[PDB]
């Protein structure tokens, strides 16, 4: 039935909500959480960061298919985020809060990742928003990586050194999947969840929300 | 009382051999002389045994040398006590790869309690990586790789004294020991206060000398002495007054000096550098050079006295004319002594024409205790301190130590005493 969630807000399902989706040119099914009441109304949560919950240093294939219920925080899975973008054309659109008491987003005008073979390699174009002038992740988009995913140009290991799957470039300005930090634990931390140009390398952000849609 | 000063050969550890010593000049301490890695600091240090041999070209002092190719576990922060009277007395450093990858243009950096701070790193074997500042071996922050500085700072405003240590930097992918060290000094006043709550106003001091915001007396820098620092030793010496030689042949042009906390490691005056192999280029003259000859009448400048003035005219610039001072000396003195245990009032005569008083005059037991005048005397030439000690004992018997320093200088001449008991 519905391949993303713009499918479901047209079908004037606007509430904000968990919603079972299906892969395209497939007979697959993936559930997932679509942000209605929101913008212009129509997002497709491939991500969140709310709270301690599920970790996120799992291995490349948890990164894959998913991982986390979409009640909370999640990932989905690289796989169905690959293909669901190569059939339209999707924005991207990053948005956290910080624990002293603020917020902003950064709005990519176009994204989209790669085949397996290929590490899922992510391309963000056209890069607006409020958390930065400058795109936090990695220009040049890498492969993904993971515990098991040395798919980076460090002359290390980002994943290991970073916790959590993410396209490190030799670590690069970002990582929204690192150790969620508590309130009174919130600064000079390397593997928690920053987005550099935001905040600081040493911020550990308190909410991470990263949902895409096509251009409605 | 301790006079201490450890000596670091090239903070900058390269194939060549590099060594500490720690020197102890003027007292012959009785709780040992240590040496080793100050884990405080530097932390997740590996913990290796460095034997610390005895030094035979100075009186009193151990030394440490990592013996070459074999130099691989040297870098992090090493330090040396001292210990007088139950009281304390150190003084830490860094060894440092000299490859690496940044390079700290600077071991120590000395400032006062709310001084806006630039902890610089300069970059030099640039790679495609992150940079990292660390404290203390504790992560502080990173630079992404695409944005990384050239001369890599680290800004704090307002810098407490709980916000000293060691700031290190290495291109994020690297071992905790291919980074680059420099330490950060911040004393609990503010300049020229010192004080229990800094109520009090350091002898202002002259030649880049700091002040010990604890006791209000001045720390000079290798190379000049004097309540003020104010006075030239001899050329090419180090020591609280002045009586240790520099050894290698071009005068002191290898020597990273060290001193007492309060004012940190810099090289002795006449070197520039971060392994002092530098002279210094005309018209600044102190240590790491950083005093400009404002000489008056332009006077020679010297890169180790500063200006020397024609005669008749003296000062720090000349800017004065008056009878030239002379330093103090502790005069008519004997070698031994031969007292019984009971009353006893040690005296000490000393001239000088910036001329003594008590203030500036002690007396110093074996153990190490100060003691001062009880009464003085005064007249033409010579100061006459007597000291008065309750119930002297044949345990106190030893090398008594009378000590005059002025702001023409400071000099202390022994004395053996032996008290015997009476039948
Ligand atoms: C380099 O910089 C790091 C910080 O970036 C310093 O390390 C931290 O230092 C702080 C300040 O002292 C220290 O905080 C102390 O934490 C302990 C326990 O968490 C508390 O307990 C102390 O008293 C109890 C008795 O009730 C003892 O049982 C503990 O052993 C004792 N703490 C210790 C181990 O010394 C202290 O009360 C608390 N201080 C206060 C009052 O705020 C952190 O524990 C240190 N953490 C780290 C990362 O090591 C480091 O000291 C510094 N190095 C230097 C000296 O320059
Ligand atoms: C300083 O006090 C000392 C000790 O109380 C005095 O020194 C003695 O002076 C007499 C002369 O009055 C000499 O004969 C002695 O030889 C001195 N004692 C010593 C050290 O041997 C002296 O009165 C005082 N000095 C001055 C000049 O005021
Ligand atoms: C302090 O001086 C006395 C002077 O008598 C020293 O005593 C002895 O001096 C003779 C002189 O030739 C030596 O042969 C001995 O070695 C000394 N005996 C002792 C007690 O060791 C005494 O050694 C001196 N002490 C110091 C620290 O110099
Ligand atoms: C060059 C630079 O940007 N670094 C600044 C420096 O100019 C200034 O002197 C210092 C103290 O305010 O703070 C830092
Ligand atoms: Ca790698």
């Amino acid at each position: 039935e519905f391949r993303d969630c713009a499918e479901v807000f047209k079908s004037g399902h606007t509430t904000n909500g968990i919603y079972t989706l299906t892969f395209p040119n497939s007979t697959e099914e993936i559930k997932a959480y679509c942000d209605m009441e929101a913008g212009g109304g129509g997002w497709t949560i491939i991500q969140r960061r709310e709270d301690g919950s599920v970790d996120f240093q799992r291995t490349w294939k948890e990164y894959k298919v998913g991982f986390g219920n979409p009640s909370g925080e999640y990932w989905l899975g690289n796989e169905f985020v690959s293909q669901l973008t190569n059939q339209q054309r999707y924005v991207l659109k990053i948005h956290l809060k910080d624990w002293e008491g603020n917020e902003a987003y950064s709005l990519y005008e176009h994204f989209y990742l790669s085949s397996e073979e290929l590490n899922y390699r992510i391309h963000l174009k056209g890069l607006t928003g409020t958390a930065g002038k400058i795109s936090s992740i990695s220009q040049p988009g890498n492969d993904f990586s993971t515990k098991d995913g040395d798919n980076d140009k460090c002359i290390c290991k980002c994943s290991q050194m970073l916790t959590g799957g993410w396209w490190f470039d030799a670590c690069g300005p970002s990582n929204l999947n690192g150790m969620y930090y508590p309130q009174r634990q919130n600064t000079n931390k390397f593997n928690g969840i920053k987005w550099y140009y935001w905040k600081g390398s040493g911020y550990s952000l308190k909410a991470t929300t990263m949902m895409i849609r096509p251009a409605d | 009382a301790m006079d201490l000063i450890l000596i670091n050969s090239l903070p900058l550890v390269s194939d060549a051999e590099t060594s500490l010593t720690c020197i102890a000049s003027g007292w012959r301490p009785h709780e040992p002389i240590t040496i080793g890695r100050d884990f405080e600091a530097l932390m997740n240090q590996h913990q290796d045994p460095l034997e610390v041999t005895q030094d035979v070209t100075r009186e009193w002092a151990k030394k440490v040398v990592w013996k070459r190719e074999k130099a691989s576990k040297i870098n992090g922060a090493y330090f040396c006590e001292g210990r007088v009277r139950g009281e304390a007395i150190r003084i830490r450093t860094m060894k440092m790869r000299q490859q690496a990858s940044f390079l700290p243009a600077t071991l120590t950096m000395t400032v006062d309690k709310g001084d806006n701070v630039n902890i610089s790193f300069k970059k030099v074997l640039i790679k495609e990586e992150d940079a990292v500042i660390y404290k203390n071996g504790s992560f502080i922050h990173s630079v992404p790789r695409h944005e990384v500085p050239d001369i890599l700072e680290v800004h704090l405003p307002h810098a407490q004294p709980q916000d000293a240590g060691v700031y290190s930097a290495r291109y994020i992918g690297g071992n905790l020991f291919t980074s680059a060290f420099t330490r950060l000094i911040v004393r609990r006043c503010e300049a020229q206060k010192w004080g229990p709550e800094c109520n009090h106003l350091c002898t202002a001091c002259m030649n880049n000398g700091v002040c010990h915001e604890d006791t209000g007396e001045c720390i000079c820098p290798p190379g000049f002495m004097g309540r003020t620092c104010e006075k030239a030793c001899e050329l090419h010496t180090f020591g609280r007054t002045c009586k240790e030689r520099c050894s290698g042949q071009e005068g002191c042009k290898s020597y990273v000096f060290c001193l007492p906390d309060p004012y940190g490691c810099s090289c002795a005056t006449g070197w520039k550098g971060l392994q002092c192999n530098e002279a210094c280029h005309p018209g600044f003259y102190g240590p790491d050079c950083k005093l400009r000859c404002s000489c008056n009448n332009g006077e020679m400048c010297d890169r180790f006295q500063g200006c020397l003035c024609s005669p008749g005219w003296q000062g720090l610039q000349c800017e004065r004319e008056g009878i030239p001072r002379m330093t103090p000396k502790i005069v008519d003195l004997p070698d031994h002594i031969e007292v019984n245990s009971g009353k006893f009032n040690p005296i000490c005569k000393a001239s000088g024409w910036p001329l003594p008083t008590n203030e500036e005059m002690t007396l110093v037991k074996p153990d190490g205790t100060v003691l001062h005048p009880k009464d003085f005397n005064h007249t033409d030439h010579f100061s006459v301190a007597i000291f008065t000690i309750h119930r002297i004992l044949p345990p106190d018997s030893g090398v008594w130590v009378c000590s005059v320093n002025t702001v023409a200088g400071m000099v202390e001449k022994p004395f053996n005493i032996s008290v015997k008991v009476l039948p």
